[PDB]
DNA sequence: GTGTGTTTTTTTTTTTTTTT
DNA sequence: CACAC
């Protein structure tokens, strides 16, 4: 038998509540939740957040003039899924009528509805039909609590807390909670069928089939009464036209790495958003998703194999990101500051020196526009550098500053295929095409075999990678930007020992990066000093020495690379000249240093000097480039060379 | 039409006014182009002269594009039940163009077999139904919904029989009956249609002796320029059906035009317990691949009297690269080739480009390997996308043992452009040889042993070794090529 | 009403072995 | 184990 038990909740005085609440709440146009749901009615909105900050103020009115309420925010905390289904029919008992002439050419279930209406009603006078929610063009959703900062708030709110995933204790099943968390794996939009619409082959009848379980059975059957009377035993015709489904995805979320207890391995949690919700998330989103805890169970047979351990998920209910006013401070910024010195030092303020190779930093970050072909607008430097000199510091750095920017080693990209059995999805990403737009910080570039050698190749000259699992030859659009910190072999670097024999990198590829810098640390008196007095106060104050002007935003590089993206600054007749007469004495001198051979120049350098000439442009206004950006871009070029013959 | 309270005579009116008295001059008012000054190609029926071409040539399918059901003014609902309701619709339109067909043949005394012309199933392909629509914004409600696609197939299945007329014979009478499928179930009958035997359960179906029709699912894959940079491209299911099958290769890039439609996926193949997912497809109506002649040959006799036509076509060779006057005409000579003469005669010429690294190097290799119709550019020491020579592997899919061939097979004619040639593994350097030398490749493995004619042409290009090229050392001592590869 | 049928897996990771 | 064949 079933046994009894007595619980103090009161669904129907809640109800009663819930209608009063919808209809009588005035937010501090009339009620807004009736102008939500007359423009539900205008079909211009199927998407009802239900505020818990609205309902929370509506008991803190009532309470004053009646207490006429019983905790309605703490009683759906609670069990949240049964009050979604008492806000689904206190809508619909106060559904609008609709006030705008909407079109209605596909009105397949307002036609279904008016036919079987028709139908019963001509022989109703003898001379719920429907499912409740398959009337239903709008889905609703909860909106979490905000911050309290009250009494209310004690421990109670469970939805204002942020969990974590191994907070997630099993006594939370059924309450409405929210995680904090990074996602790893968000699936396709999939449609999940609601209700069945099943239609008999005679008898003419329709038979609805509301389903929540994941799984079902087809009815096949026409108990309708018609075909029952006549024994006619009519087989049901699924029919997706009269059917109602659901946009459904299924993300899986990961803790953060700071609520993850020393000796410990981050945890996973499913999430199942539908209705409006779906694509809402991506892999690279940390959030805090509040929605209702449930028990997915084992229906079928493996619940008999398993028992009582069942499954959970998380019904996502709300989710927050974490992550020309700009364009006018952005010009006040141009103006006050410096951007060529000052935007220097902001990339790498705890880095001291090397301001030449920030300044190239900053072209490479804004880049030229040459995308007309008959070439490319990214900028690729290498850092070969030396062991010891703060390069993956530089590249932490472009990476937390530069949007799409990623950092990796060169031992760890490349791409990987149908990695889940189960699923069998394809064309998985990398690391190289997750800096599409970007620029990826490649550490270790000499220990990086050939495999990634050829694929990062292929870019460089393709802006795109490609990958032949099975003969599909299927590529992955990157155009990144391509930002190298190797280091010489055998440790320190050898200025007696030529440059490309330092590196165990063909010389091919490296001639093909526009320019690359020599940055090796020497031990001096005042340097050395200098540098220990940065770093100690940066361990002082957990804060960077500023003695100089110190911009933090990167949005500064945005706005210009963005503006002067569509300008395009033309080169002019005169830049050409000034180009190809630098051109023939850059080759007159290499060939007369001919003292390593890597100084030869070629029409690569030439490629590069464009495109440096227009990034420089790029940032300063628009068709800057001129005999001053072209003796900048030259001085740079010829800067960066003299760097692999320093000393 | 049920479900949509539309009357199946009244569309059947608008399209039948709309197959006649219709003039592509309404097509041309209704987009506002300004070129509506032409008469034939516009005043004229265009559906009825396409009536005509297919009566003349005897051709099933009609490419019908959605804008001109705008054009002409009765059949703008048509348009709009035809993006809503695409499978009555289509029913009805196609026949419609049958009945319009055996009216226009017994008006016009055009004389031919009636029989014939009903026998035979003519199909409509209306494209450019709407906006590009995106894959990834396929929301739920585009179900039994006509929907224009773009993208590229990665690949296809090969061709799937399915079942569309049953095939029954009664067991203890030899009655072999046949039943029409639809939706895919099977109506067998209860007993033999013959009175003098009518037993129950006494038929079998006899599944070589029924009707099959040819069913093609396709892998879609978004487009690269459509699809957003952080996310890799998804991939849908494309259905072919009674036509249009091997009308794509895997590969092409491609505006597909058909109804999406989901059905849902057995939890267990035994039972009949259904998952909730209902795992979607389309169904294709129409494919356009967006990517000899006596006027030709008047062309070719005008080139082959210009005197400067050797020196015209080394130019056309490499117009965008300058100098390299006799690397062109060799190579134009190379495309031409020798009389592959019979009886070994190679009959071809093989070339390659030593010499310090230049990008024209590259840039003349990408150049011919468009020019020549036949062949494949290709890096020797990459060989990303073909693997430059014939070997078998297994497939994953039904782990089958298949042979997939080379690049210097399939590119025989044609010039197989090298590059990175010096870089290249010796064991493809010993293919190379092979291939060079006896002009076929010989494989024995895996208990199959076999010899291929590859009957190619070589055009290399090998970057020298160290910064750049030594004019004063040998080529031998800075190409680093075996001297008999080189030779 | 007697008796069935699933759910149900071969990845990644070690260790060996032949070439390379 | 138990609901579906
Ligand atoms: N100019 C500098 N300014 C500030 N910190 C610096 C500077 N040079 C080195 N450092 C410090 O040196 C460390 C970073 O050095 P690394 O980048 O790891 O050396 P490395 O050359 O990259 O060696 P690897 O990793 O083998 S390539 C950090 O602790 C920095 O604070
Ligand atoms: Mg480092
Ligand atoms: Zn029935
Ligand atoms: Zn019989």
């Amino acid at each position: 038998a079933l046994p009894s038990i007595q619980l103090p909740v009161d669904y129907n005085n809640l109800f009663n509540e819930i209608t009063d609440f919808l209809v009588t709440f005035k937010q501090d146009k009339g009620p807004k939740y009736m102008a939500m749901l007359q423009k539900v009615a205008n079909r211009e909105l199927n998407s009802v957040i239900i505020d818990l900050d609205d309902i929370l103020q509506y008991q803190n009115e009532k309470f004053l003039q009646g207490t006429q309420a019983d905790d309605l925010v703490s009683a759906i905390q609670q069990n949240a899924n049964h009050f979604t289904e008492l806000f689904c029919r206190a809508i619909d008992n106060n559904m609008p009528l609709p006030t705008k002439e909407i079109d209605y050419k596909d009105d397949v279930l307002d036609v279904i509805l008016n036919q079987r209406r028709l139908r019963n009603e001509r022989m109703l006078s003898d001379r719920e039909l429907f499912p409740p929610n398959l009337t239903r063009r709008y889905f609703l959703y909860f909106k979490p609590l905000s911050q309290n900062c009250a009494r209310r708030y004690r421990k109670k709110a469970i939805s204002s807390k942020p969990l974590s995933v191994r907070q997630i204790k099993g006594d939370f099943l059924g309450q409405l909670i929210t995680v904090r968390g990074i996602i790893t794996r968000v699936s396709d939009v999939k449609p999940a069928v609601e209700v069945i619409a099943y239609t008999c082959d005679q008898c003419g009848y329709e038979v609805f089939q509301e389903v929540n379980s994941r799984t079902f059975t087809p009815l096949s059957e026409c108990t309708s009464e018609e075909c029952s009377q006549n024994q006619t035993k009519g087989q049901l015709f699924m029919s997706t036209r009269a059917s109602k489904f659901s946009a459904f995805q299924e993300c899986k979320i990961q803790e953060l790495s700071q609520q993850v207890p020393v000796g410990h391995i981050p945890r996973s949690l499913n999430i199942h958003v539908n209705g409006t919700l779906v694509r809402s998330l991506s892999p690279g989103d940390i959030v805090d998703v509040t929605g209702i805890f449930l028990p997915a169970p084992y229906t079928g047979f493996k619940a008999l194999k398993a028992g009582l351990l069942t499954e959970t998920y998380l019904e996502a209910q709300f989710v927050r990101q974490h992550k020309s006013d700009v364009e006018e401070r952005v010009m006040e910024l141009i103006t006050s500051g410096d951007v060529y010195n000052r935007l220097a030092k902001s990339i790498a303020p705890e880095i001291y020196g090397n301001l030449d190779v920030k300044k190239a930093l900053l072209l490479l970050l804004v880049g030229g526009v040459d995308k007309r072909v008959g070439i490319r607008g990214d900028i690729n430097v290498c850092l070969m550098g030396d062991p010891g000199v703060a390069k993956s510091q530089l590249l932490k750095a472009i990476c937390k500053i530069s949007p799409r920017g990623v950092y990796t080693t060169g031992k760890g990209t490349a791409a990987v295929m149908k990695d889940p059995v189960t699923d069998e999805m394809i064309l998985e990403g990398g690391a190289l095409v997750l800096a599409d737009n970007g620029i990826c910080c490649i550490d270790e570039f000499d220990k990086m075999d050939e495999s990634d050698r050829t694929a990062i190749h292929e870019v460089m000259e393709q802006q795109t990678i490609s990958i032949s699992k099975a003969g599909i030859n299927t590529t992955l659009n990157a155009r990144t930007s391509i930002l190298a910190a190797a280091n010489p072999l055998y440790g320190r670097y050898n200025p007696r020992l030529s440059p490309l024999d330092n590196i165990n990198l063909p010389a091919a590829l490296l001639s093909r990066f526009d320019i690359l810098f020599l940055m090796l640390d020497i031990p001096s008196r005042d340097d050395d000093e200098k540098l220990a007095e940065h770093v100690t106060y940066v361990h002082m104050h957990n804060k960077q020495p500023d003695l100089d002007f110190t911009p933090v935003e990167p949005s500064k590089m945005r706005e210009y690379i963005a503006y002067a993206k569509t300008k395009r600054p033309v080169m002019s007749e005169a830049v050409n000249d000034y180009v190809v007469q630098a051109y023939i004495r850059l080759r007159q001198d290499s060939k007369r240093e001919m003292k390593f051979s890597f100084g030869q120049a070629t029409p690569r350098t030439l490629l590069g000097i464009i495109r440096l000439s227009q990034a420089l442009a790029k940032l300063r206004l628009a068709d800057m480039v001129d005999i001053d950006d072209v003796e900048e871009a030259l001085r740079l070029v010829r800067v960066s060379k003299e760097s692999l013959y320093q000393e | 039409i049920w479900g949509t309270n539309v009357s199946i005579q009244e569309c059947t009116t608008n399209f039948r006014n709309f197959l006649m008295s219709f003039k592509y001059k309404f097509r041309k008012i209704l987009d506002e182009r300004e070129e509506f000054i032409n008469n034939t190609t516009d005043e004229e029926l265009y559906y009825i002269k396409q009536l005509n071409e297919m009566r003349e040539l005897g051709t099933s399918n009609l490419n019908l594009d959605a804008r001109n059901l705008l054009a002409y003014k009765q059949t703008e609902d048509l348009y709009h039940q035809l993006l809503n309701y695409p499978q009555e619709v289509i029913s009805i339109m196609d026949q419609t163009i049958k009945d319009c067909m055996v009216s226009l043949i017994v008006d016009n005394n055009l004389d031919y077999d009636l029989d014939e012309i009903e026998t035979k199933f003519y199909k409509v392909r209306p494209y450019n139904v709407g906006s590009c629509k995106g894959m990834r914004e396929l929301n739920p409600n585009d179900i039994d919904k006509l929907i224009n696609l773009k993208g590229l197939v990665l690949r296809s299945t090969p061709v799937i029989p399915d079942m569309k007329v049953a095939f029954f014979k009664c067991n203890v009478c030899d009655h072999t009956m046949a039943v029409e499928i639809d939706r895919g179930v099977i109506q067998e009958p209860a007993r033999c249609e013959r009175i003098d035997c009518n037993e129950p359960n006494s038929m079998s179906l006899i599944h070589n002796r029924c009707s099959f029709a040819d069913k093609q699912v396709i892998k879609l894959q978004e487009t690269p320029d459509f699809v957003p940079d952080g996310q890799t491209p998804h991939s849908i299911s494309l259905c072919v059906y009674d036509e249009l099958v091997d009308s794509c290769r895997a590969g092409d890039r491609i505006e597909v035009t058909g109804t999406f439609r989901s059905i849902p996926i057995r939890a267990n193949s035994r039972q009949r317990v259904l998952k909730s997912l209902y795992k979607t497809y389309v169904d294709v109506v129409h494919v356009k691949k967006v990517s000899i002649t006596d006027q030709d040959l008047a062309k070719i006799r005008e080139v082959a009297a210009r005197e400067d036509l050797y020196s015209l076509l080394a130019r056309s060779i490499a117009p965008s690269i300058y100098e390299l006057e006799d690397v062109k005409k060799g190579i134009l000579l190379q495309l031409f080739g020798g009389t592959n003469k019979t009886f070994r005669y190679r009959g071809d010429i093989n070339i390659l480009l030593c010499g310090d690294p230049s990008t024209s190097k590259s840039q003349i290799l990408q150049y011919v390997h468009k020019i020549t119709p036949r062949g494949v550019y290709t890096s020797g020491k990459g060989s990303s996308a073909v693997g430059l020579t014939a070997y078998i592997t297994r497939d994953v899919d039904t782990k089958q043992l298949v042979l997939e061939s080379g690049a210097l097979v399939l590119s025989d004619g044609g010039v197989c452009c090298i590059d990175e040639f010096d870089k290249m593994s010796d064991s493809t350097r010993s293919v190379l040889h092979e291939v060079m030398e006896q002009q076929t490749i010989s494989i024995a493995k895996a208990g199959i042993i076999t010899t291929l004619n590859a009957r190619s042409s070589i055009l290399a290009s090998a970057n020298p070794i160290g910064s750049r090229y030594n004019p004063n050392l040998p080529v031998t001592e800075n190409i680093d090529l075996p001297p008999p590869l080189l030779s």
